[PDB]
DNA sequence: GGTTGGTGTGGTGG
């Protein structure tokens, strides 16, 4: 159901430290 | 993982430690995709060649783990195992096709800051983001360097290629297969490393902020070794086999 | 304490 969704993370409204980078993979 | 880094706490709560009973010892890493059930490399319970041939109650999984080897009271859950179930085309002879297991747990595990499930990917979501150059994220105790951690290590890797995959081996690829990490001079580094296997490649999906795993840690040629790539199982290709085991047992 | 208790150095490090 609330797979993949971190509840130290994307429950709080906080990124990690290299999410980031993954993301910019997609866009530059 | 080589050239990765200390992974933040919680960063990666679907992130299982596979654990020996005797010796008590680490095997493998491993997946949660729900609260009873456990997804690893196939080779991590049996791969012939080195002897190796573990049974559900030669094994613990121990979920929550941030330390390698210290038990982290009131944060991990050690759960025994019910049932494994290696895939029946599980190749070990020749290229480690289809390196994948499931895990029944014989209880289910409460989900916690630490301890929460990763998504598995649909057609949209694989078509979306499994694509070369865009990244996902590899996670594990394993080995630091060619042969070693205190806590779960990270990296984040691209994915590359068919053809460059195809062409940095002499073992066949599969279509149960992708590879992922930097060529040789693109200004990185990192890789997955003996002890990683079963853990996941993750990425996040931009359009609804979750994690996906879209890879196991399956194999590689060394670690870090320049123009060669780690090997990861396809579960997205393995998708209908997965769903079968955990409908039916 | 901590990513967590407590007749609290072990049970699993310090
Ligand atoms: C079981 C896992 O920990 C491990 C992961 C190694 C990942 N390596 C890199 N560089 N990302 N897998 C293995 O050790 C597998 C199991 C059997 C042998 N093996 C290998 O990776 C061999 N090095 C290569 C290989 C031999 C036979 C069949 C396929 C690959
Ligand atoms: C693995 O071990 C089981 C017993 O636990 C045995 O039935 C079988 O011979 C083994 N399988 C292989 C492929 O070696
Ligand atoms: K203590
Ligand atoms: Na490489």
């Amino acid at each position: 159901a609330d797979c993949g969704l971190r509840p130290l993370f994307e429950k709080k409204s906080l990124e990690d430290k290299t999410e980031r980078e993954l993301l910019e993979s997609y866009i530059d | 993982i080589v050239e990765g880094s200390d992974a933040e706490i919680g960063m990666s709560p679907w992130q299982v430690m596979l654990f020996r009973k005797s010796p008590q010892e680490l095997l493998c890493g491993a997946s949660l995709i729900s609260d009873r059930w456990v997804l690893t490399a196939a080779h991590c319970l049996l791969y012939p060649p080195w002897d190796k041939n573990f049974t559900e109650n030669d094994l613990l999984v121990r979920i929550g783990k941030h330390s390698r080897t210290r038990y982290e009271r009131n944060i991990e859950k050690i759960s025994m195992l019910e049932k494994i179930y290696i895939h029946p085309r599980y190749n070990w002879r020749e290229n480690l096709d289809r390196d994948i297991a499931l895990m029944k747990l014989k209880k289910p595990v409460a989900f916690s800051d630490y301890i929460h499930p990763v998504c598995l990917p649909d057609r949209e979501t694989a078509a979306s983001l499994l694509q070369a150059g865009y990244k996902g994220r590899v996670t594990g105790w394993g080995n630091l360097k060619e042969t070693q951690p205190s806590v779960l290590q990270v990296v984040n890797l691209p994915i590359v290629e068919r053809p460059v995959c195809k062409d940095s081996t002499r073992i066949r690829i599969t279509d149960n297969m992708f590879c992922a990490g930097y060529k040789p001079d693109e200004g990185k580094r990192g890789d997955a490393c003996e002890g990683d296997s079963g853990g996941p490649f993750v990425m996040k999906s931009p359009f609804n902020n979750r994690w996906y795993q879209m890879g196991i840690v399956s194999w590689g040629e060394g670690c870090d070794r320049d123009g060669k790539y780690g090997f990861y199982t396809h579960v997205f290709r393995l998708k209908k086999w997965i769903q079968k085991v955990i409908d039916q047992f």
